[PDB]
């Protein structure tokens, strides 16, 4: 991840600009 | 729209009436010398847009 | 010091002379031009003379020789053209690769203060105010100067 | 049918050309005014033309009638600009020369195509802007 | 075309110079200048020297115009002086201006330097008054 | 800077050339204050207010 934040592409950086289980998040969204 | 086209063709008719005889060439050269009315219209437009 | 080898079209010589007259600070003695500051114009004439090179193109002039005494550029004109045609310069990618190692994070930029320091101290001698006006505008909020864009702007303009 | 601004302009022109203050235009008057406002390149006997077109003493009346018959249907240039801009849907002067000439010779008051092409020489894209079209009319 | 800028209105100025409306400036009309502010025989007969003859109007306009062939708008001069020094406070010393003009623009000799000194005596040279007075805009 | 200097020097040369003329000053220093105020300087006023 830390490698990703210091990548050449601004795209990869903005995907991983920062880094809540998925099941709970899905239930909350539902 | 038809009246505007009529005015356009009326100006064209005036142009045909004059065409390009150098007398109106002297007239048009005189026009920059005598621009009093043009300046008055300039300030009139200037104050209405004010 | 230099021999007559290559000459370009006289209109190019004519506009070089015109620019020199622009820089000519002698009102009546317009024939003669500055001995040492002519290299500054050579800088302004689309060329990038290094300090040692701009010195020995003049045959190692002294400071009094650089400023007090005069000289006729037209003698040096073949040597100016020779300097232009040497092409002793790197490429834009070469410049960005060279300044890339002067970084510790690989973010595509370089911090401003260390850049000014190396420009003034590590390289050839240059006054600071020159470096701040060089990266004036190129300087950003966090100091991470975009060295690629900065150097392309420099060599292009 | 005479525009007041234009008739006062004619009066002012009559005043400036009447440098002799004799009330009529003579050959010397035309020579002096052509030297003053025109160029000395044309020194041919057009004075004979201008004196035989209006023989004898000529006052402001004959000049006014001559202007009226020459400029039949006088229109102020500002009015022509307004008509052109309201005619243009955008008013930015990108009106096509061929299209506007075709409407001119088609919608009403059909005109000869040769004179239209002479006046509308399709100055480019063909965007014959009306500002220059009236500038040439009013200022040669 | 003569009398390009600032002179198309100067026709009004020449019209108001004349009072008897004879199409030009009358020989005896000069008293209006005396009424506009002493007129002597020198001032009376200087018309022939400064004017070839009382003939026409536009010729007088052009004759007075060749003097102002170098005229330029006052705002242009103000802009030039302001871009000369961004402070624009006119604190540039008189001799400093003289040396810059001699060494860069034109080879101004002493017979020009003294006249320029008479135009604006040193305080420096506050450009505001000079730019106002060249066009007489005050 | 050199272009500005040329402009300034040409303008001051013209100003001296017209200043040596006795006629010019008399009708050119009081007209802008009085005679040019009502119908020439009023263009300056309308321009600045615009």
């Amino acid at each position: 991840v830390g490698l990703y934040q210091k990548s050449s592409l601004k795209l990869l950086s903005t995907l991983f600009a920062n880094y809540q289980t998925v099941s709970a998040l899905h239930r909350e969204n539902l | 729209r038809r009246d505007s086209l009529l005015v356009i063709q009326w100006n064209i008719r005036a142009f045909m009436g004059v065409k390009n005889w150098p007398w109106m060439k002297l007239y048009f050269k005189i026009k920059p010398l005598l621009k009093s009315a043009e300046r008055e219209k300039e300030m009139a437009s200037m104050k209405e847009e004010f | 010091a230099s021999k007559i080898k290559i000459e370009f079209t006289p209109e190019q010589i004519e506009e070089f002379k015109e620019a020199f007259m622009l820089f000519d600070r002698t009102p009546k003695c317009e024939m003669k031009i500055t001995y040492g500051q002519c290299g500054d114009v050579l800088r302004a004439l689309g060329q990038n003379p290094t300090q040692a090179e701009v010195l020995r193109v003049l045959g190692k002039p002294r400071q009094e020789e650089l400023n007090t005494k005069m000289m006729d550029f037209e003698t040096f004109l073949p040597m100016l053209q020779h300097i232009s045609k040497n092409k002793d310069t790197g490429t834009y990618e070469d410049f960005v690769e060279g300044l890339r190692v002067f970084d510790k994070e690989g973010n595509g930029t370089v911090m401003g203060a260390e850049l000014r320091h190396v420009l003034a101290t590590l390289g050839e001698r240059l006054t600071e105010d020159e470096v701040e006006k060089l990266m004036a505008g190129q300087e950003d909020s966090n100091g991470c100067i975009n060295y690629e864009a900065f150097v392309k702007h420099i060599m292009s303009s | 049918m005479f525009e007041q601004t234009q008739i006062q302009e004619f009066k002012e022109a009559f005043t400036i050309m009447d440098q002799n203050r004799d009330g009529f235009i003579d050959k010397n008057d035309l020579r002096d005014t052509f030297a003053a406002l025109g160029r000395v390149n044309v020194k041919n006997e057009e004075i004979d033309e201008m004196i035989k077109e209006a023989p004898g003493p000529i006052n402001f009346t004959v000049f006014l009638t001559m202007f009226g018959e020459k400029l039949k249907g006088a229109d102020p240039e500002e009015t022509i600009l307004n008509a052109f801009k309201v005619f243009d849907p955008e008013g930015k002067g990108v009106l096509k020369a061929d299209y506007v000439r075709e409407m001119l010779t088609t919608q009403a008051e059909r005109f000869s195509k040769e004179e239209v092409d002479q006046m509308f020489a399709a100055f480019p894209t063909g965007n014959l802007d009306y500002k220059n079209l009236v500038h040439i009319i009013t200022h040669g």
